[PDB]
């Protein structure tokens, strides 16, 4: 059907198409020809190198979806073990699949069927309303594969199409029904929304990377959809006085906030896992407090004995101090050394009130240094000479914090510090007679980091 | 021809179109017309050769079927013979034979009984010109179904002999072309490759002259002849190949001209040898003028020259360099480059060692043209590194020896050593390296030709380099070495006195000027030829320890020498000086450890003499040594000599831990559960560095002893006990500390049903409480694992989770679990365990085996991997010899949500656990059985095929067993890995056949099964087991081969050849599948003797339904166990019934089931003693010592008879009709060679054919459990 060639994809495409209406009626139901039909164009959504095949399988399964709710009669849609309801139910197995290339086929089949079943409704509201967590958590497994396999991109893009359609029909539509239970919920009578966004708020910290921003953003959207169409500022004050302090602390702290045998750099999978942990409690506080959410000394400080602030200090003091493996591990350490400068970013310049939270921990010679050694010889602390967004990027987030940095009082470190790498003497003998001949490594590398430095 | 067949279909399918019958072939609703499928069929019928050939086919079956209403028979039978007129006509009158034209008519000639006598001279021709012999011999093996069937014969051996297929080439040469006695001898010689006397009686057989019992046919004339022509071939006396090739078809005096280019025969036999004869003989440096004339004279016409160029292509481009015509010899060449091109191109992928074959002539074309390439450069005669560099790339660059034939190494040593004369004579240092070069590369030859038991060969070439192997000292000890080890080697398959003899005489040859003054300046080379000195007086004394005197009793001049280095003093004399020169070797790659191995097995094989010079102390040190590199041989002497040791404990283990300490320690994981083992014993420190370190590598293997050998062993308040004790604890801290393992092994231990285990604790609490209330404790000490798992449903979910078996089970059964805790556990009676069986039997009826799905254990059900909390690492990785990367090993990432329990009495299920290759592994689950049986014959089947890939024999037959992993991860929790697209034989045979034919075999009383059954009630007197010891006295030969030959006469005989044919679609489909088959069940059959694989059911066998091939399963029976305990013997060594016959008539049972037999019982004895030691430690862990003699007896020679006799009276003493047993086990004396055959001695041959005779004795296969189906 979709041949290289005009000709013979224009033939046999209705061939497909005709067959999947046939297959699709009562004389042809509850038969091994259409479970074998079905079972075909699956395993083509899910299947290596033959991607034109899985374009043209997503259009058979929606074309599946709209063919199979237009023949079988809902007097019989009770027994039927191919109808719409175990469709999904195969989709959402081969969702959670270890499979990088299964959840991708999953994703292309949302992604083709949901022009359909959001036009339908009387029954729409178990299958997949429900079942946005379960594709969060195919976002969530999708979080090694790999970023060019497009699984991440489809999953993403689902998770878009399926909230675009959940905020508009729960708004009216939220009532205390019956609605099937999805994973990981509590077994409930009633889970309309309210629970949702809890589920949402049980991780905004989860150390997968896009999952937890897809659950952030998702909170940013969702909030402004309950009945009182609040907006999170007073939410979140209201939740942590009326729930304990602990609560949004904790869960933003993770699971594993609880060594000095990875002081130097090993790819011990825990970790890298510990950074995936700190990395998310970075993120959820920057993306909290960072607007006016929650206050940067709201929740910050030593009053309820936090946890953050004790593992980032010992990360400045201890992260700059097999052999393939210590990129790996200097990648995750470098994407969470950036993470604290967006922090220390997104503390200083949201309330210029909090900083005496700040300990001189950092303000001693832990965040300046690393600040400076990003400045200079960025391949200091591991960033490997050879990426494309973090070293682009990386004279952003510096200057960022420079300037944010400036206008509070641990400007004077700042500039004592700054001072002691690039003092004027350090640019002037950098500057010797002769910079023009065969040692061009050394003087023109080192002459191309300090200006650069400069520059920034 | 190319289009005659979409001619024909085109003519054919004309007359359909102005017929009425084109009204919308269903004219219904789901039509179309009746033409747009006749018009586009016949459309691509001609732009493809297969289309047009298959549609033909289909449509000339379909014409001569439609006929059979109209053409009464008298006219059938003339329109027949008029096809047949006709295909015949095709065939000797076609001129370029296109492959889908002949194969056309040669397989629409085999679908017709009328039309199956076509030509066997023409069709194997034309399957030979048209490379598609398979079709051929479909025809003619139908033909030779249902002389005419003499020629036919030799049509199909005519066309193997171009499929490889040499075995079931010979398995004819022996049974139909014979009926004389020196025939199989010859070829009994040829196949054990001694193509000297095989040669020699085949010429002598040829002279003969009256042999007063039949004039010789022609039919094995021309036979012996060709096999003469064959095997001086093979040992490539080129003298004699060509007077062969011309001695049959001409005077004596060399005429050679036109006579072989008339009468086709002449052609095809005798061309290629001649000019093989010849132009090698001119290539080894000689003139003689006899093949070049008639060359050039043939360089006319067409006839004469087209065969010639088009088919040899080769010898052309030799003989032209020859006469320094370069242009002509490479135009010939790249002629024959393009010819090796359209060869293999056309040869069917499914035609394996036919391709091998083709493809190994590429090496030698390659070098051929690369020559003539090479010496075309002007200044490549000025520059000498140029000729530095080509040597040592053609010195890197040999074919392989053990799995290239010797012709190959023929053809690539004579090329080069003529291309590098010429390159010496083209450049008058540099002709020293030129020596050199030749030199080595054809004692590489030799080696080559001597590891692969080509003797005689060998013998030859070191014969002709004798000569000049004299003008250097390295060249000399060279020479000797060679000739010595060649000696060592050829004198393991003599008798004991031929051994003696011709390894003695290699004794002066030892002690010349080779040892004089050449005993000190090359330390290696000093140390191999004390390692020959030594092994040829180990080969002397080893022969003389058989008998005392009638060893030293036919001798001569020679007992001087026997003598010099009464009559029992000269066995230590040959041993101490053999030690000598042996130690010598020691104190001096592998060659430290080739004397470590031969100085050890020396005092190993001693001392198991000695047991019915601290020898126990001497091998551990050189065993550790060859184990500190890398030795599956040196792998093993742990508990032999600690046994030794545990006889005499005070001595030599400080220095067995030295030596194991200081290793690579990868090397333990093949014997790691053997080692472990020993630390639950006395003197274990024996193993405590190696698994220390193997647990911070490698960190695993220790948690299937010591959860079950913990409580098997009483660790005392010895000063000792207490160290082992506390280091196996702290070891299981160290390794079992994720509690991740744990936890699979807890999920997989309630994946079995709650029934089997608590039937198991049944069974223990009645074998344990119920012989005698004295074992007190136990039952205290053991209720609480059990009821860790079942009773109160908390238990499970304290342990591991929620299980739903104890949510419907210890709900089910709670008040009978609380009177189990209120009396049960304390009880320690079993008197009256009628409760134990009523609780069994509800369980059996309300607690249903389908569990349905795997959420039944929601940790398995949703293992979805989030952190590193020791990642599972699924069962079944480090084989051993690796250095095991456990990040390319395959990672448990998931698992597929749906349980199959296959069904059997325990009932194992199995589960479809997922991986992070994103492939995946299906495995089975055993609870409540132990594995160790399975996982440790599986290590010998290993050891077994590691054997084999290193015979060559057995390699180039390519001959595997195929094995799966089996890891058990406790006693009553193992894992299997199950293999994929395979199915039982019982399921290919039972769907292979007809509904009615399985109705009738299944239910009717004159059905085998019941036919059987009713045999025995109404001729013994009773209905169950013993009646067959009554009816053995009453149950003579005759009587029960009638009956076995009445019932099996109903079940259908092409059975599983229906099977083969019915999913092939190719002839070649068929060829090879059948090939497949035989042959590797040929060696599964003769590896399950070795080692008395009782219990083959046809359900213990798999097969692939991809390849054919057969894979062994579920041994469950390990050693001769049917026979000597249960209560129904087998009496069989394997399963060779009747099915398996009937698979590859008109072939007989002789050609393919015996000589991969044959060459896996020779690579099996010829051991260093592998299987016999590892065996060994097979069963010598807690009359195993008389199953080990067994298996030492039935592997160095022996009589199956005698041996299954030895079996039956261990397990059968003063048993009923024990003399019935044995009389059935032994034989006839008129009817079955094993009875006829003594009792040891006997060669590989002579053992299979009575091992093959008794496994399809029909005294025994009338007499055996009714459950192994003996008629099927
Ligand atoms: C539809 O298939 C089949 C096949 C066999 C049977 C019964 O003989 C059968 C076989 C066992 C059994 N035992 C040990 N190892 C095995 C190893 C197996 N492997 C490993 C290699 O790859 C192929 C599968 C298979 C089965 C094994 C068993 F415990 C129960 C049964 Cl009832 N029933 N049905």
């Amino acid at each position: 059907a979709c041949d290289v060639d005009q000709v013979t994809r224009q033939l046999y495409e209705p061939l497909v198409m005709q067959l999947i209406h046939w297959f699709t009626n009562n004389k042809k139901f509850e038969s091994q020809d259409t479970v074998a039909l079905l079972e075909a164009i699956l395993d083509g959504i899910v299947d290596p190198v033959d991607s034109t095949l899985r374009d043209f399988c997503g259009r058979c399964i929606r074309e599946f979806l709209k063919w199979s709710i237009k023949q079988i009669t809902p007097q019989q849609q009770e027994k039927s073990p191919v109808n719409t309801k175990s469709l999904f139910k195969r989709l959402y197995s081969l969702a959670l699949h270890p499979n990088a290339f299964k959840r991708l086929g999953a994703s292309l089949a949302f992604n083709n069927i949901y022009r359909e079943f959001r036009e339908e409704e009387s029954l729409v509201e178990q299958f997949v309303f429900e079942a946005l967590v379960i594709y969060m958590e195919s976002l969530a497994l999708a979080h090694a594969d790999e970023k060019s396999l497009g699984t991440i991109q489809q999953c993403c893009d689902a998770i878009d199409h399926l909230c675009r359609i959940i905020e508009k029909k729960h708004v009216s539509l939220n009532k205390a029904k019956k609605r099937r239970l999805p994973r990981g919920f509590p077994p409930s009578a009633s889970l309309c929304l309210l629970d949702l966004v809890k589920w949402l708020l049980a991780h905004c910290g989860r150390p997968q990377t896009e999952c937890r921003h897809k659950s952030i953003e998702l909170f940013y959207k969702f909030v402004p959809l309950l009945p009182g169409n609040r907006s999170p500022n007073l939410w979140l004050k209201d939740v942590l006085k009326e729930e304990g302090v602990s609560f949004l602390i904790n869960t933003f702290e993770g699971g594993g906030c609880g060594l000095l045998y990875l002081r130097g750099p090993f790819s011990l999978q825990a970790t890298l896992c510990w950074l995936d942990l700190l990395l998310a409690a970075l993120e959820c506080y920057n993306t909290f407090i960072g607007e006016r959410t929650v206050g940067a000394l709201q929740v910050l400080g030593t009053e309820a004995q936090s946890s953050l602030l004790k593992a980032v200090a010992f990360f400045l003091e201890s992260i700059a101090m097999s052999p393939q493996e210590g990129e790996r591990y200097n990648y995750s350490k470098c994407t969470v050394v950036v993470r604290i400068m967006e922090f220390t970013t997104t503390l200083l310049n949201t309330s210029p009130e909090g900083w005496k939270l700040l300990k001189k921990d950092l303000c001693n010679t832990h965040l300046m240094r690393v600040l400076v050694q990003t400045l200079c010889e960025p391949a200091s602390i591991g960033f490997n000479i050879g990426d494309v967004q973090v070293m682009a990027h990386l004279p952003d987030v510096c200057v960022n914090l420079m300037k944010a940095l400036k206008m509070s009082p641990y400007k004077d470190i700042l500039e004592t510090h700054l001072r002691e790498k690039i003092t004027a003497q350090s640019i002037e003998e950098l500057c010797a007679v002769n910079l023009y001949g065969p040692d061009a490594q050394v003087d023109r590398s080192r002459l191309a980091a300090v200006v650069s430095a400069c520059k920034q | 021809e190319v289009h005659f067949l979409s001619l024909a279909t085109n003519f054919l399918l004309e007359m359909t179109s102005m017929s009425p019958d084109y009204p919308n072939p269903m004219f219904e609703h789901p039509q179309i017309k009746h033409s747009s499928l006749i018009t586009p069929l016949q459309a691509v019928a001609q732009r493809d050769p297969i289309i047009a050939k298959q549609l033909f086919s289909s449509l000339f079956s379909g014409i001569l079927k439609e006929m059979d209403k109209f053409k009464t028979l008298s006219e059938k039978n003339n329109i027949t013979q008029k096809l047949l007129q006709d295909f015949n006509r095709f065939l000797n009158t076609t001129f370029s034979f296109f492959p889908p034209f002949v194969s056309c008519i040669q397989d629409i000639s085999c679908q017709h009984a009328a039309l199956l006598s076509l030509d066997p001279a023409a069709v194997s021709a034309g399957c030979l010109a048209s490379l598609q012999q398979p079709v051929g011999i479909r025809l003619l093996e139908e033909a030779l179904l249902r002389p005419p069937d003499v020629l036919r014969w030799v049509e199909l051996a005519k066309l193997y002999r171009s499929i490889g297929e040499y075995d079931v080439l010979r398995g004819i040469f022996t049974s139909e072309i014979g009926t004389k006695q020196i025939t199989q001898s010859a070829l009994l010689a040829e196949a054990r490759s001694d193509y000297s006397e095989a040669a020699k009686q085949y010429d002598e057989a040829l002279n003969k002259q009256d042999w007063v019992d039949g004039e010789p046919t022609e039919a094995e004339k021309d036979f012996w002849e060709l096999a003469s022509l064959d095997c001086y071939n093979h040992l490539a006396e080129w003298k004699s190949l060509e007077y062969c090739s011309t001695a049959s078809i001409d005077s004596e005096n060399p005429p050679d001209l036109n006579k072989i280019w008339s009468e086709p025969f002449y052609q095809e036999t005798y061309l290629p040898y001649m000019i093989r004869s010849k132009l090698k003989l001119l290539l080894q440096g000689e003139a003689d003028q006899s093949l070049l004339t008639f060359i050039d004279k043939a360089m006319h016409g067409e006839l004469q020259k087209a065969i010639l160029e088009l088919h040899y292509s080769q010898e052309l481009s030799l003989l032209y360099l020859l006469q320094d015509d370069v242009d002509r010899a490479k135009y010939y060449i790249q002629n024959g480059i393009q010819s090796f091109m359209q060869n293999y191109s056309s040869i069917d992928v499914l035609l394996h060692q036919s391709r091998l074959t083709k493809l190994q002539s590429v090496q030698a074309l390659t070098e051929i043209q690369e020559f003539i390439s090479f010496i075309s450069k002007q200044g490549n005669l000025s520059s000498q590194v140029p000729l530095k560099r080509l040597l040592n790339t053609w010195t890197n660059r040999y074919p392989d020896a053990k799995m290239d034939p010797m012709n190959i190494w023929d053809d690539i040593i004579t090329n080069r050593c003529f291309f590098l004369s010429k390159i010496e004579e083209k450049l008058t240092d540099i002709s020293s390296l030129i020596r050199s070069c030749k030199f080595s590369m054809k004692m590489k030859m030799i080696d080559s030709a001597r590891k692969q038991n080509n003797f005689s060969l060998a013998m030859k070439l070191l014969k002709e380099l004798h000569k000049e192997s004299k003008t250097r000292d390295d060249w000399l000890v060279s020479w000797v070495q060679s000739y010595c080890r060649l000696s060592h080697c050829r004198s393991r398959s003599q008798g004991c006195s031929e051994q003696v003899l011709t390894v003695l005489k290699t004794v002066s040859l030892l002690d010349e000027n080779n040892v004089s003054s050449y005993l000190s300046k090359n330390i290696l080379a000093f140390r191999d030829q004390n390692i020959l000195l030594g092994t040829t007086y180990r080969i002397i004394a080893n022969a003389l320890s058989s008998e005392p005197a009638c060893l030293a009793e036919i001798e001569e001049d020679k007992a001087r020498r026997i003598l010099e280095l009464d009559s029992e003093k000269v066995i230590a004399g040959l041993y101490q000086r053999a030690f000598q020169h042996l130690s010598e070797a020691v104190q001096a790659a592998a060659g430290v450890i080739d004397a470590y191995m031969t100085l050890a097995d020396f005092c190993d094989q001693q001392l198991r003499k000695e047991e019915e010079q601290a020898y126990p102390a001497l091998v551990v040190e050189k065993m550790l040594k060859a184990l500190k590199l890398n030795s599956n041989e040196a792998r093993l002497k742990f508990p032999r000599l600690l046994q030794i040791i545990e006889r005499y404990p005070e001595e030599t283990l400080s220095l067995m831990t030295k030596e194991i300490s200081s290793v690579p320690c990868w090397q333990f994981i093949s014997w790691i559960s053997h080692m472990v083992a020993l630390l639950d014993k006395d003197q274990a420190v024996a193993v405590q560095h190696s698994v220390e370190e193997i647990t911070d590598n490698y960190p695993q293997a220790i948690v299937y002893p010591f959860i079950i050998s913990s409580e098997s062993y009483s660790f005392k308040d010895t000063s000792t006990g207490h160290k082992n004790k506390e280091f196996v604890a702290r070891i299981k801290s160290k390794l079992d500390q994720g509690g991740v393992i744990q936890d699979f092994i807890n999920a997989l231990d309630q994946l079995s049903n709650p029934e089997l285990l608590f039937k198991d604790w049944s069974n223990d609490v009645r074998a344990e409480l119920a012989k005698t209330p004295v074992n007190k404790k136990n039952i205290e000490k053991m209720y609480e694992r059990m009821y860790a798992a079942l009773g109160d449903p908390k238990a499970p979910g304290l342990g591991a989770f929620r299980r739903k078996f104890i949510q419907t089970f210890g709900k089910e059964f709670d008040k009978h679990f609380g009177k189990g805790g209120s009396k049960l556990l304390r009880m320690k009676l079993s008197d009256f365990n009628d409760i134990t069986n009523m609780l069994l039997l509800k369980m059996n009826k309300d607690s249903k085996p389908p569990g349905n799905l795997k959420e039944c254990s929601p940790w398995m059900s949703d293992f979805k991997v989030e952190f590193l909390r020791n990642e599972l690492e699924i069962p079944g990785q480090y084989d051993g010899r690796g250095k095991p990367l456990p990040e390319y090993h395959v990672r448990i990432a998931g698992f597929d949500e749906r349980v199959t329990v296959m069904a059997s009495l325990r009932r194992p299920k199995r589960i479809i656990i997922r991986g992070h290759d994103e492939r995946e592994h299906p495995f089975l689950v055993k609870g409540g059985e132990d594995l160790r049986q399975d996982q440790r014959v599986e290590q010998l089947f290993q050891v077994m095929n590691g054997i084999l890939a290193q015979d060559s024999a057995c390699s180039q037959r390519a001959l595997q067993l195929r094995t799966y992993s089996v890891v058990p991860m406790t006693s009553r929790l193992g894992l299997i890995e199950w293999l994929e697209n395979t199915v039982t034989l019982k399921d290919l045979l039972l769907n292979t056949m007809s509904q009615e034919e399985k109705a009738a075999y299944l239910s009717d009383p004159r059905a085998p099964p019941c036919e059987y059954k009713d045999w025995l009630t109404k001729m013994s007197g009773k209905h169950d087991v013993g009646a067959y010891m009554l009816m053995y006295k009453g149950a003579n030969r005759t009587e029960t081969v009638t009956s076995f030959r009445k019932r099996e006469s109903k079940v259908p005989a092409d059975l599983l050849k229906r099977a083969f044919v019915r999913m092939s679609t190719s002839p070649e489909a068929f060829l090879a599948l059948r090939s497949h088959f035989a042959s590797s069940h040929a060696l599964i059959c003769i590896s399950h003797w070795i080692l008395g694989i009782g219990d083959r059911h046809l359900n213990n066998f798999m097969v692939a339904m991809e390849t054919g091939g057969v894979i062994g399963i579920d041994f469950g029976h390990a050693f001769g166990s049917a026979t000597q305990f249960l209560p129904v013997p087998e009496l069989m060594p394997f399963r060779l019934t009747r099915q398996f016959i009937n698979l590859m008539l008109p072939m007989k049972e002789t050609g393919l089931m015996y000589s991969i037999m044959v060459h896996a019982l020779r690579a099996f004895r010829s051991d260093p003693g592998l299987l016999t030691n590892t065996m060994d430690v097979f069963v010598k862990e807690p009359y195993p010592r008389q199953k080990i003699c067994y298996a030492k007896r039935k592997l160095a020679g022996a009589n199956p008879a005698v041996i299954t006799c030895d079996e039956l009276l261990l397990g059968h003493e003063k048993a009923p009709a024990f003399r019935d047993y044995v009389a059935v086990a032994r034989g006839s004396k008129d009817h079955n060679i094993r009875a006829q055959e003594p009792e040891s001695g006997l060669s590989e041959e002579t053992q299979v054919k009575c091992l093959m005779d008794q496994a399809t004795d029909p005294n025994i296969l009338g007499r055996t459990w009714e459950g192994w189906e003996p008629w099927m």
